[PDB]
RNA sequence: AGAAGACGGUCGAACUUGACUAUCUAGAGGAAGUAAAAGUCGUAACAAGGUUUCCGUAGGUGAACCUGCGGAAGGAUCAUUA
RNA sequence: GGUGACCACGGGUGACGGGGAAUCAGGGUUCGAUUCCGGAGAGGGAGCCUGAGAAACGGCUACCACAUCCAAGGAAGGCAGCAGGCGCGCAAAUUACCCACUCCCGACCCGGGGAGGUAGUGACGAAAAAUAACAAUACAGGACUCUUUCGAGGCCCUGUAAUUGGAAUGAGUCCACUUUAAAUCCUUCCGCGAGGAUCCAUUGGAGGGCAAGUCUGGUGCCAGCAGCCGCGGUAAUUCCAGCUCCAAUAGCGUAUAUUAAAGUUGCUGCAGUUAAAAAGCUCGUAGUUGGAUCUUGGGAGCGGGCGUCCCCGCCGCCUCUCGGCGGGGCCCGAAGCAUUUACUUUGAAAAAAUUAGAGUGUUCAAAGCAGGCCCGAGCCGCCUGGAUACCGCAGCUAGGAAUAAUGGAAUAGGACCGCGGUUCUAUUUUGUUGGUUUUCGGAACUGAGGCCAUGAUUAAGAGGGACGGCCGGGGGCAUUCGUAUUGCGCCGCUAGAGGUGAAAUUCUUGGACCGGCGCAAGACGGACCAGAGCGAAAGCAUUUGCCAAGAAUGUUUUCAUUAAUCAAGAACGAAAGUCGGAGGUUCGAAGACGAUCAGAUACCGUCGUAGUUCCGACCAUAAACGAUGCCGACUGGCGAUGCGGCGGCGUUAUUCCCAUGACCCGCCGGGCAGCUUCCGGGAAACCAAAGUCUUUGGGUUCCGGGGGGAGUAUGGUUGCAAAGCUGAAACUUAAAGGAAUUGACG
């Protein structure tokens, strides 16, 4: 069933941007969704998303742009110990020149660059690039 | 698909464990059989006594007689055919003469022709065929 | 796609944004709790009350009119049933399957619909044991079941 | 003080007979496989393989085999012309 | 009583445990008997003395197991100390010299140490590194310059030769010295010590993988070659030889264990339409996995780029009931404690060697750890090192609270001198000690009040549960009918008919076959019947009744995380098959004959047993097949149809309309299906899904790792038995196979 609500959503916003779809809604919604999408907003990977408030769960509607090649999700949230952060961002991103492993540490949800500035580890969620 | 979860380190380990008794190359190595079966008791070469000289008929596409030796190994008393490599060297080896027999390179496969002959002769009465068939060291007497 | 059947259907109820009462309604939190009250008294299930109250009567949802949901209104006054209405509907059903199985020992079909039903019972039961509405002891028994309805 | 000694008890190698399990092997004679690869008797299969083929089960048969029943198409018909 | 599939218990090991090793894009994989740490045993056990300290083996006591001398009464035996030998063995050193170094025991500066060092053996292995260089010729060439080219000047070159030529050196040998303990070895050097014919480089190759000759001899499917592919049958690029070349090269070969290679064990990270492969189906305990939802925006400042936009310290809470740095504060000392963790970050602790890696003319390097210097040595001495990082998990400490669980108030409770009643008992206090009773301080208990905006998040395009009107060859149990079929009864007429690539056994004037009318028994439910229906899969169709059960839709019905998949364990499971029983309609293994055929113990015929038919037990398998696990998400079209709903625009009917109902036209959910396409997949065939996969991981179940041997043997278990389930190896084997292509033969 709905186990992981990212994988759910991120499939459907990778899986639109292939078709070139202009915008998409994501059915279940969550806090973690919002908080990881707002990360994608900063590096440009999407445009402004506007969350509907069906009284229950939430829907979102994501303005897409052309720019997202793929976003995916590492499904079990392994615990990343900062020394490993490299070994991951080697084998999970296309280059050292862009690509963003979104993860979730002590000091909020954020990309790997921002966990490195603050010097924290924590749990991998996914990656967009 | 695969089990993929996070407290699944065992279902995984124990999965990748048994699905090696379906590997062939480990069930030689880790089972028992091999050490029990190969006259060469896990041992690179072995010494044995030449009990007679036997020509073997090669596998159809290539007709020829191969010129091997029935050996009996010391350590086991297990018998053997070993193809005496290189031309006219069977001529050297006489009966009841102590030979150091090594493998063929296929470790169990019989090589090419020589149907069902894993072993090749190397030494003969502490000499080495390579020295004899070159004519460097003569036959001892 | 359902617990125990292939049919992967969806047909469900669906409420609006709005929750605030819809102004037809007179009654008030009291006169609804006066009425739930008299229906449960007469002998109806917490579902069945919610029913009578909407078709004939007026309340979209009790929950919105009063503070709490029907069961709590019965339970906090002590008109609530012995076991959950939701469960003895399965038990009553089981005992009905039992009966004709006991006359017709050929019905292979009835011998899921029993096994399934039994299993949808046990399954239910063992949260009602962790949510602690049932005491940690009660158990099905075929024999004692027919009585329990 | 005090040796040799003797009654008792305790750990207990050892020896004798059972039990188990492990491992390893002796064996009259019997039946497979493989080799392998050129003998005889057919010709089962692949072409509509001359009998669409195959599964399971059964029964039969010098041998492939054959025949029932239920299947399968991996067919030799994606159709049969209200 | 304790342990157990979070896999105990049992068995095995080519198992003394760590520290590391070689491998290695990241992750592992195997090895670690190996000098450092930890353990054990001295043929095996047991017991012993003695000892602080031992159950001590360079003690002894037996026994067992071994074995020596003998005067035959007796006696002495323990190398898994060092040397050595034997046996085993594919597989491993000298009866060497010594306390000089490091250390230890002693009563001890003084002896001893096979601990240890030093030699010898020593392609276990690692480092460095000769096996020649150079001038001039003779030439053999080729970039400037010169020449139309041929030629030449020549700064450039390089090939072979003459060695023309001397120069240089080491390998050796050996005066001498150092070394050391005495040597040896090394480092130092006198003296001798290079023209190849020497001071002499070999091992495999020379078709390809794979760098290197269809050079030349010989053999001629032999010998032989060839890890695989292969060559060899009279010119072999393949054998044996010759010459030439290539690779590495002082090393180099084959023996096999093992790692990459292996995206062929796949955590990262394989696969399951057909290639090896998804249980027949379903339930289901462990396990794994599980929606959303709860402090924030914002404030105050310092600092980058009147305000706006990045960048920092702040607004862990509570306590102060607790310390104190006659009444104090001030806040640290204590604890509510981080709900209870999981997580993350910082410490501390992590034996050295190894490792990573600071520093360093070991002549470099493996190494070594020193060295450097100051110094003309008058300095009678200075200066610096012996860096650091990692060190899993668990354990310890401290920050953070991103996510994951987990917790707290609901048949009432937190606090609020809120108040009392009951009891308790501590101790200050009555100039001291006892008694009684108090006040008070702290428990415990408990009457009765005040306040607390006093407590339930929502209902999942999750689930569970109620109700509604349909729906459906879903299941059972009754009941009813239909034909044909054979059987018989009767009657009519008459001689052939059935069967067939043709015929006969067969049935028949004892009148068969045919015709008619009657009964019979059992079968099976024709057309209607469909990419139509239902169930789980086996699955499921004459009428009617009854009996439960179910999907779907409908639903501002209720419950509220209850769920998915699931080892283990259950329910059902064509046919065939088996025990019971009932029945014998046809068909029909087996079985009998006729033909056909070279034969047919086959097909094609004619009989007909078990069984197909029923009721009762078992069995538990299919090509049980969509050769597609189940749940969950997403991505395009377009047509149709089953059900339910909804809406509309029709009308036939049907009535005055209606309600309907029957058609039409839409929409909506979930069903069975179709086509179409450069989504995107896909080896290919193909596939709305086999799509979302090097852009690798939504959850989870099963399961394959070349083919056979083999679904065999053996073991276990179930079964009355067929058999079912679990399920090896030796051996052999190079492809077997799959998808598509041309062929070519049906
Ligand atoms: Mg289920
Ligand atoms: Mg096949
Ligand atoms: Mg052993
Ligand atoms: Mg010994
Ligand atoms: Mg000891
Ligand atoms: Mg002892
Ligand atoms: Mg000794
Ligand atoms: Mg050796
Ligand atoms: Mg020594
Ligand atoms: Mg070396
Ligand atoms: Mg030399
Ligand atoms: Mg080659
Ligand atoms: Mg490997
Ligand atoms: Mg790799
Ligand atoms: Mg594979
Ligand atoms: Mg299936
Ligand atoms: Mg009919
Ligand atoms: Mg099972
Ligand atoms: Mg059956
Ligand atoms: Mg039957
Ligand atoms: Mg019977
Ligand atoms: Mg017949
Ligand atoms: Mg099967
Ligand atoms: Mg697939
Ligand atoms: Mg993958
Ligand atoms: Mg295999």
């Amino acid at each position: 069933v709905r186990m992981n609500v990212l994988a759910d959503a991120l499939k459907s916003i990778n899986n639109a941007e292939k078709r070139g779809k202009r915008q998409v809604l994501i059915r279940p919604c969550s806090k973690v969704i919002v908080r990881f999408l707002t990360v994608m907003m900063k590096h440009g990977y999407i445009g402004e998303f506007e969350i509907i408030d069906d009284h229950r769960a939430g829907k979102i509607v994501v303005n897409l742009t052309g720019r997202l090649n793929k976003c995916g999700v590492i499904s079990p949230r392994f615990d990343v110990q900062l020394k490993d952060l490299e070994k991951w961002q080697n084998n999970l991103l296309p280059s050292r020149q862009f690509g963003f492993i979104v993860l979730t540490t002590s000091a909020g949800i954020m990309d790997h660059e921002e966990a490195r500035r603050k010097h924290t580890g924590g749990k991998i969620l996914g990656f967009f690039f | 698909g695969k089990c993929r979860g996070l407290r699944t380190a065992r279902k995984l380990r124990s999965h990748r464990r048994d699905h090696k008794w379906h590997d062939k190359q480990y069930k030689k190595a880790h089972l028992g059989t091999a050490l029990k079966a190969n006259p060469f008791g896990g041992a690179s070469h072995a010494k044995g006594i030449v009990l007679e000289k036997v020509g073997v008929e090669a596998k159809q596409p290539n007709s020829a007689i191969r010129k091997c030796v029935r050996v009996q190994l010391i350590k086991n008393g297990k018998k053997i055919t070993a193809f005496v490599p290189n031309d006219g060297c069977l001529n050297f080896i006489e009966e009841n003469d102590e030979v150091l027999v090594a493998g063929f390179g296929r470790k169990g496969h019989a090589v090419g022709d020589i149907p069902g002959v894993r072993f090749k002769v190397v030494k003969v009465a502490n000499v080495s065929l390579l020295a004899l068939y070159k004519g460097k060291k003569e036959r001892p007497r | 796609g359902r617990m125990h059947a292939p049919g992967k259907g969806l047909s469900q109820s669906a409420l609006p944004y709005r929750r605030s009462v819809p102004t037809w309604l007179k009654l008030t939190s009291d006169d609804v709790k006066e009425q739930i009250y008299k229906l449960a008294k007469k002998g109806l299930t917490p579902s069945q009350i919610g029913v009578i109250l909407r078709d004939s009567h007026g309340v979209a949802q009790v929950r919105f009119v009063t503070g709490n949901k029907i069961l709590r209104i019965l339970k906090s006054k002590g008109l609530a049933p012995d076991l959950p209405e939701d469960l003895y509907h399965l038990i009553k059903k089981a005992v009905a399957v039992r009966k004709h199985l006991e006359r017709n020992r050929k019905d292979k079909d009835a011998k899921f619909r029993l096994i399934l039903i039994e299993s949808r019972i046990h399954r239910l039961a063992r949260y009602y044991k962790t949510k602690r509405v049932l005491p940690p002891n009660w158990k099905y028994e075929s024999s004692t079941a027919s009585a329990l309805v």
